[PDB]
């Protein structure tokens, strides 16, 4: 058994992290007090769920997690929320004033003064692991902490844990749920300095989650609580292999092996289905072929783009619920003869499939209805470059006028770091075009 | 349409289907970046105080 | 615990500052004696932002009252909520400033400024984490203008990395006390260009026309004009005083409103503005159409003469947040010729459930518009009309000032106009 | 008040559509870079599709289908037909074609020569035509050596296809011609055929014993108006409209344009567009697409219709700009953005 340490940075990472650990507890049968009746080994054990939870002599199952925010209001929800008993104070780190949506402020000004404290708290969790696999890092692109402090933490983790894998769950900025304007700057700055330090990153576009919540859940104006509960389902679908018995994606390294043949191109597209509203009178249960077919509809992608106009480099099908291999292959065959699925010539045209018999768990009173089977597809498409193009264009519009730049220079950043980070994104966009287009 | 590496356990199974075959900065260097930006903040604040002293 | 220190200087600054604490004290359920008497916890959620908590659950505003003559602050102390202010926080002289920027900035004001900073330091030293300062004042007199801008210069020297926002009343020959108002305004504007992160420009003429034309007030008074400023100040600070969509502090708010350090002068607005047909329910379309209408703006500048760099709007009350977005995304996508296209998504909206006293719902407008240059062009034209003849200069040279300093203030303002002009094209 | 942007100042068609949109007083034109638009009259090349449909609250519509180039590229069309089961390699209405890359660069050189040698040995007519999308550059010849050598002298991909040695010749004149049909595909993927076509006729007598002079073989409006000495003799601008052409078929052949030619055309437009529908449909997309196409057909002396090529940004006949442009605003733009007959189109029903 090998352990995974989750790191939640900024408001987005902390609240998303809160939703996931709530979901993990409901899935693993853990109560808010940390007790787990089904765990017959008291105060120890090397079970699959132990990759994410440690155990005390008193039988408490404690998440292997660290929450970091430059301002304490979000993390104070955890300290007093339902699952306050799970964590101890060492795991929750808060400053007194945030980064004001300023990357330079989170990376340099404030980050410099708290980076060593965070590493110390992480070192404590690492010291409880007999074979640490690496880190899962949750954060937003737009926030000054989520963007600026995460890139500093990633550089230091690469130094302090050279041989450890680092996966990201990053929130792509969406105007419909953002009162900020400088988020293109922060996103590009943090992607430039984080690129070489992240082995595999899962980008979730808030715009995509917003429409799925309005469209499939009939939420007129979704809240962060709505978005996070849907996002934590996808996160659970992706981390389930590490927490349950299985043979696919059993360690963090297998994510890069199966989804990232080229290092810089490490942003798999995520598609999830089905998302059924709980308020519905009662929904007809979809089949393996239907939910699998949904995985090629843009409407249920975590990033709105058109994979019909890209090339696949890898494709993973993660099933939960009443699913048997026979039905999977039967559906896959039909989809190939109906869908546009063009692979790169230097990659096999195939699908790795994982099935976990336990159906998706849903939080009581949440918005999602209990379904008998669901699936999450991880596919590395060049079509996700559309998101880099969108974001890079917004950067160019403001940077041509040097708008808002004085806020970053004022915190000690050089203007050259802007153009340096932008030219890196231009190189990233060209890499996608060389791999996908003819 | 081949199925390879079929693994079955109590909580699920996994397999692979093939449809067609194919055809860092050191700790010191980070401290320099952090301190260089800190030094530019100190310089900028000094010019402000020098301005206010005038 | 993100505290704000409030400073009000001079006649205008204290009379407007007083109505401000009267308005929000009511919204937070604080009576004139500092005792809470509300019915919702939302009233106390962010109460420490503007109030200190004393013994016996008393709430004392974190405000500093400053003037060079005792008169106005004697009114405040005897006013409605006069008893709610900390006695030590009254700092005043006897000389007066004679509506002379030089007296407030260099002579009279310099003699008193140190004792004001001692009170400021006292309030700051108690803040868990100081957000920044806010100053209310006029630019046409001597105390709020000359000594206010001197206070800002000394506050920035001692708190260089704290936010400094001001609510600044701009003079107008239509609502004028003295002819030297253009001199005082031009001299203050350059201090604000350098030393404030945000300045809400409140034009006394726009306030007048709103009282006469929209409110149908035959003979407006300063009291009437200040009722509009109180409501506007309560509007812009709503996101700071209550929980809601955005939980940003002054710095994050400034980061997204100010793309250039010198262009930080905002045009505020408020809706509704109804004449006594005052009980009729106001719909979301009406709230939005008015909020963007020039007649609802207090900068007396036609936004259709310039372009918005950034726009913010706060909606208060129980309303359709879905229908809110529909009307906002309708005003933008129907007049995108006045928004700069090189700042993506520069129109932001936020909602707050608590409405102002006696209103089902309302909206406050905050525009960073290049049209504000029309206001500085007015001031500059009136300044040069007198300065070309050195009229009334003796009042200022008698306080140690030299003509050169006037010439520099003139160039600084005209540079400011030239900076707004390039970004409008 | 709807908003649109113009990003192709050279489009005669959408210049009229934009001129009409403004005439309604309900459409406002924005700068070509303002992202807050409802309708994008986009550019031909490198249209930034990835930036469409990401504006909060704005339903956005574009006048080009992302991926339709598969059908509007000389080399792409050939590949699509041979590799698409819906069209198969035995497609009866498309001339035998081969993709041939210049030697200075898969390629079907050997496949072409195998079919060429078969024709030469069987006494059959062995005349082919080499062309490419990078042309105003066409060569007609009966020798395989000349065709391949002509391509190697160039540096872009070409296509060699069979030349219709038995074209239907109009009388009087004994002259070649082609047929242009405009087809509009709306956001719902309804296929509308404009009721008005045009025959771009050659004002020169067809001569099968001299492919060197390409003025009687190529019916391009620019070639006839440049290298032809009888331009405008029989019809104004070498443009015969369906009314006349139909009247001719009745007097000469005792048949109608509908039965003899139009049925095959409608069938070809359907087969082509239904084929690529799964690849370019914007049904479940975050933005909506529509596009105007220009199909070019050839008719032989047996009255069999052959598909020549498909144009992605076609121009219209001067006499038909008003009626067609208005038709685009009715079914393509106003259908998505309504304003405050007897259709000029022919809805080709089909299964989605
Ligand atoms: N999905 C989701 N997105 C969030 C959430 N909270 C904030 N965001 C997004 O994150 C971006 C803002 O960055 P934040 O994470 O709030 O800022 P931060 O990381 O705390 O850094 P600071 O600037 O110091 O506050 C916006 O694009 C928000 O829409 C959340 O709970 N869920
Ligand atoms: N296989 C073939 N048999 C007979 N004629 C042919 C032919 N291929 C092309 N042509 C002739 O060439 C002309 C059109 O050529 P083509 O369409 O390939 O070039 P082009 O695309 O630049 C003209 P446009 O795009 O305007 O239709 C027609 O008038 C037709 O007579
Ligand atoms: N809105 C408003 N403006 C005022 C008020 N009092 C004065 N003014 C304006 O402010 C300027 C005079 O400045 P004043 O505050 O009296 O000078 P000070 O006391 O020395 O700071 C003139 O332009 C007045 O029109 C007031 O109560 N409300
Ligand atoms: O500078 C300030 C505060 C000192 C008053 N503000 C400007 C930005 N405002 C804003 C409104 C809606 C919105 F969506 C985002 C920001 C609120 C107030
Ligand atoms: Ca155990
Ligand atoms: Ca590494
Ligand atoms: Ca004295
Ligand atoms: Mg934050
Ligand atoms: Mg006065
Ligand atoms: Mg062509």
């Amino acid at each position: 058994m090998r352990e995974c340490i989750s790191i939640h940075v900024g408001q987005a990472g902390v609240q998303i992290g809160n939703a996931c650990w709530e979901l993990y507890c409901l899935e693993h049968g853990i109560q808010p007090d940390g007790q787990m009746p089904s765990d017959k080994t008291i105060g120890g054990g090397d079970d699959s769920f132990n990759t994410f939870f440690s155990e005390t002599g008193a039988g408490k199952h404690v998440p292997r997690a660290v929450f970091v925010d430059l301002e304490p209001t979000v993390i104070d929800e955890v300290r007093t929320g339902t699952y306050r008993q799970l964590f101890h104070p060492e795991q929750l780190i808060t400053g007194k004033e945030d980064a004001a949506n300023n990357y330079a402020r989170g990376h340099y000004t404030i980050g410099k003064e708290i980076i060593d404290l965070v590493l110390d708290r992480i070192r404590k969790l690492a010291d409880q692991c007999t074979g640490l696999q690496g880190f899962l890092v949750f954060h937003s692109f737009g926030g000054g902490t989520g963007s600026g402090f995460t890139s500093l933490l990633m550089e230091r983790l690469s130094v302090d844990y050279g041989k450890k894998s680092k996966l990201e769950f990053s929130i792509y900025p969406a105007p419909q749920v953002s009162t900020a304007v400088v988020e293109p700057y922060n996103s590009i700055l943090t992607t430039h300095t984080t690129l070489e330090h992240s082995d595999c990153a899962f980008m979730v576009d808030n715009e995509a989650i917003y429409d799925i919540c309005r469209r499939n859940l009939d939420i007129e104006r979704p809240t962060y609580t709505n978005l996070n509960r849907l996002i934590s389902q996808i996160v659970s679908s992706i981390t389930a292999s590490l927490r349950f018995d299985g043979a696919l994606n059993v360690d963090l390294t297998e994510f890069q092996t199966n989804l990232v043949p080229y290092p810089r191109i490490h942003f798999p597209l995520a598609t999830y289905a089905p998302v059924i509203s709980a308020e519905k009178a009662y929904h007809e249960q979809l089949s393996v072929a239907e939910i699998t077919n949904a995985c090629f509809e843009p409407a249920n992608q975590m990033v709105k783009c058109d994979p019909r106009h890209g090339k696949y480099m890898a494709c993973c099908l993660l099933y939960r619920g009443d699913v048997v291999p026979k039905d999977v292959n039967a559906a896959i065959a039909t989809i190939k003869t109906k869908r546009s699925i063009q692979f790169v010539d230097w990659c096999p045209t195939g699908f790795k499939v994982g099935i976990n018999y336990q159906p998706p768990t849903v939080v009581p009173g949440g918005d999602l209805a209990k379904v008998q089977r669901a699936v999450c597809m991880l596919s590395n498409t060049t079509a996700i470059a559309e998101a880099w193009a969108r974001l890079d264009h917004k950067f160019d519009l403001m940077y041509a006028k040097r708008a808002f730049v004085h806020w970053y220079v004022g915190e000690g950043m050089e203007e050259g770091e802007f153009s340096e980070a932008r030219e890196d994104m231009a190189a990233l966009e060209k890499d996608y075009e060389e791999v996908g287009v003819d | 349409m081949e199925v390879i590496e079929l693994n079955k356990c109590t909580s699920g199974q996994s397999f692979e289907v093939i449809l067609k075959p194919p055809s860092d900065p050191s700790l010191e260097e980070i401290q320099k970046k952090l301190e260089a930006a800190e030094e530019r903040r100190k310089y900028q604040e000094a010019e402000l105080l020098k301005h206010l002293a005038e | 615990m993100r505290e704000i220190v409030h400073i009000q200087a001079g006649q205008c600054g204290n009379q407007i500052g007083a109505k401000f604490w009267e308005v929000i004290s009511d919204e937070h359920g604080i009576d004139p004696t500092g005792s809470y008497h509300g019915d919702s916890d939302l009233q106390l959620e962010r109460i420490n932002v503007y109030y200190n908590e004393a013994t016996g659950n008393k709430y004392v505003p974190r405000a500093i009252l400053v003037d060079l003559e005792p008169g106005t602050m004697d009114s405040v102390r005897s006013g409605p909520f006069g008893q709610i202010f900390r006695p030590d926080n009254f700092v005043f002289g006897q000389s007066g400033a004679g509506n002379n920027w030089a007296k407030g900035h260099y002579t009279e004001g310099a003699e008193l400024v140190d004792s004001v900073l001692d009170v400021v330091r006292k309030e700051s030293e108690s803040c868990d984490c100081l957000q920044g300062f806010q100053l209310t004042h006029s630019l046409g007199g001597g105390t709020g203008s000359g000594m206010g801008t001197l206070l800002i210069s000394k506050i920035r020297e001692e708190y260089p990395d704290r936010i400094m926002n001001t609510f600044s009343v701009m003079p107008s020959p239509k609502v004028s006390d003295t002819v030297v108002e253009p001199y005082n305004a031009t001299l203050s504007v350059h201090q604000l260009v350098e030393n404030t992160d945000e300045t809400y420009c409140i034009d006394n003429e726009a306030l007048y026309d709103i009282c006469f034309r929209t409110l149908k007030l035959t003979t407006p008074t300063y009291g009437d004009l200040n009722h509009l400023v109180s409501a506007t100040m309560s509007g812009v600070t709503t996101c700071l005083r209550f929980p809601g969509q955005l939980n940003a502090d002054l710095r994050k708010l400034a980061v997204n409103m100010v793309p250039f350090p010198r262009l930080h002068f905002f045009m505020p607005g408020f809706a509704p503005l109804t004449s006594r047909q005052q009980y009729r329910a106001l719909t979301v379309p009406e709230l939005t159409q008015q909020m963007f209408d020039s007649k609802n703006m207090m900068a007396a500048c036609d936004p259709r003469h310039g372009r918005y760099l950034t726009v913010a709007a706060i909606f208060r009350g129980r309303m359709s947040m879905k229908e809110v977005d529909e009307q906002m995304l309708n005003v933008q996508n129907k007049n995108s010729s006045y928004f700069v296209e090189w700042i993506p998504n520069n129109v932001k909206t936020a909602v707050c459930d608590i409405p102002p006293r006696g209103l089902k719902m309302s909206a406050t407008f905050i525009g960073n518009s290049t049209a504000i240059q029309e206001l500085f062009k007015r001031i500059s034209e009136q300044f040069t009309a007198m300065f070309r003849r050195k009229a009334f200069l003796h009042w200022y040279t008698g306080e140690g000032m030299d003509e050169m300093e006037f010439t520099e203030a003139e160039s600084n303002m005209n540079d400011l106009v030239s900076e707004y002009q390039q970004y409008q094209d | 008040m709807y908003t649109f942007v113009v990003r192709d100042e050279n489009s005669s068609v959408y210049a009229e559509v934009s001129r009409l949109l403004l005439a309604t007083g309900q459409w406002k034109r924005l700068r070509k870079d303002n992202p807050r638009f409802n309708l994008m009259l986009g550019e031909r090349n490198r249209l930034p599709f990835g930036r469409l449909g990401h504006e909060p609250g704005l339903v956005q519509l574009v006048n080009y289908y992302r991926g339709a180039d598969k059908l509007c590229r000389k080399a792409s069309l050939v590949k699509l037909i041979k590799t698409s089961p819906e069209l198969s390699e035995s497609c009866t209405w498309f001339p035998e074609s081969y993709v041939i890359y210049p030697t200075n660069l898969t390629d079907e050189r050997e496949v072409f020569l195998a079919a060429y040698n078969r024709r030469r040995e069987g006494r059959e007519g062995n005349v082919w035509i080499a062309k490419s999308s990078a042309g105003a550059g066409i060569l007609i010849s009966s020798e395989a050596s000349e065709l391949l050598d002509f391509i190697d002298e160039q540096g872009q991909v070409h296509v060699i296809q069979k030349y219709l040695e038995k074209p239907l010749l109009l009388e009087p004149g004994h002259r070649k011609f082609d047929i242009r049909s405009w087809v509009l595909v709306d956001h719902l993927y309804n296929i509308y055929l404009y009721r008005e076509g045009v025959l771009r006729t050659s004002s020169e007598p067809y001569n099968s014993a001299n492919f060197q002079d390409k003025t009687c073989h190529l019916t391009n409006h620019c070639i006839q108006k440049e290298y032809s000495k009888n331009y405008g003799r029989y019809e104004e601008g070498n443009e015969m409209f369906f009314e006349e052409f139909n009247q001719y078929l009745m007097d000469a052949l005792n048949t109608t344009l509908e039965n003899s030619i139009l049925l095959q055309i409608k069938h070809i437009i359907r087969s082509c567009l239904m084929c690529i529908e799964p690849a370019i449909s914007t049904k479940h997309l975050h933005y909506q697409s529509f596009q105007l196409f220009g199909f070019d057909f050839m008719v032989d002396e047996e009255l069999k219709v052959w598909l020549i090529e498909v144009n992605g940004a076609p121009a219209c006949a001067q006499k038909l700009y008003a009626e067609l442009c208005q038709g685009i605003v009715d079914v393509a733009i106003s259908s998505v953005f309504p304003l405050a007959p007897t259709s000029i189109f022919i809805k080709l029903h089909h299964h989605h």
